């Protein structure tokens, strides 16, 4: 009974399957956080196992750019996970409202989101869900950090031990890998890194159709380009990152480590 | 022209 004794809830943030996404208040400590409030009534034993990953993962990452867990609070009929509160919004609203974001801006975002996977993989962490809605913005000030959250659908792996793990992550994001239903790991989160720079620098992602077949056809290929007039000015440099990142073959795909160290990252 | 857009997250 620990959150019912000590928390107080306010306005819903978010949804899930199974769950809520709220702020809330550590009356005692005048402190607040956000809550995810998962329904624990009549849970699969499956699911149980999915919600002690979720928080196992959650209290295995220590850094700047990941949303820290602080509790994982066990009362009847309800789980609660007291992450920080972000109060910066997504990086998506802020990618549409300025449309898109300069090089050095993209850079420094893009840099931040890899050190957050770097840590992830060093850890034995596969995200599998990499997109703008679930980077957050630490704050409405600009230049505000970006923290990686949503570690939900996130995976342990042994090393570089790769295997079918399942069909999980969202369809403008998804790895050739993932669609084609072969063996995965780490490399599918620096695909979704490669779709999520190119939205940075141009506003849109390198992959869309309204029909879903037709959009895993063009991702399992590979088949995105560099339309006039908006990618007219930007540098090769960033195209060759890009490049790297949407790599089909997920041995020659580029790493975080590796993306790190590429110049138009690391030469700035 | 591909525009850019909020989509669900999938378990199967
Ligand atoms: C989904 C499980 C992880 C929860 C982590 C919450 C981090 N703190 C946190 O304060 O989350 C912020 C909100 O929470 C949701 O995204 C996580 C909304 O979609 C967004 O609008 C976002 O602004």
């Amino acid at each position: 009974t620990r959150f019912t004794e000590e928390y107080q809830l306010f306005e819903e943030l978010g949804k899930g399957a199974f769950s809520v996404v709220r702020r809330c208040v550590k009356v005692l400590a005048g402190q607040e956080y956000a809550a995810k409030i998962i329904n624990t009534k009549k849970l699969s034993a499956r699911d149980h196992q999915k919600l002690e990953r979720e928080a196992r993962i959650c209290r295995l990452l220590k850094h700047p750019n990941i949303v820290r867990l602080h509790d994982s609070i066990s009362e009847e009929g309800h789980h609660y996970l007291i992450f920080d509160l972000v109060t910066g919004g997504e990086l998506f609203e802020d990618i549409v409202a300025r449309e898109y974001y300069s090089e050095a801006d993209a850079s420094h975002c893009i840099q931040q989101i890899l050190e957050a996977v770097l840590h992830c993989h060093q850890m034995g962490v596969v995200h599998r869900n990499l997109k703008p809605e679930n980077l957050l913005l630490a704050s409405k000030l600009k230049g505000a950090a970006v923290k990686l959250a949503d570690f939900g659908l996130a995976i342990e792996v042994e090393g570089e031990q790769q295997a079918w793990f399942g069909f999980a992550g969202t369809p403008g994001y998804l790895s050739p890998e993932v669609l084609r239903k072969d063996p995965y790991g780490k490399p599918v989160d620096l695909w979704a890194c490669g779709v999520i720079l190119y939205i940075l620098l141009v506003g849109y992602p390198p992959f869309w159709d309204e029909d879903q077949h037709r959009l895993y056809k063009q991702i399992k290929a590979g088949a995105y380009d560099f339309p006039s007039p908006e990618w007219d000015t930007v540098t090769p440099e960033a195209k060759d990152l890009i490049n790297k990142m949407l790599t089909i073959n997920p041995s020659k795909r580029i790493t975080a480590a590796e993306a790190l160290k590429h110049p138009w990252i690391s030469h700035r | 022209r591909n525009k850019l857009r909020r989509q669900h997250d999938y378990d199967t």
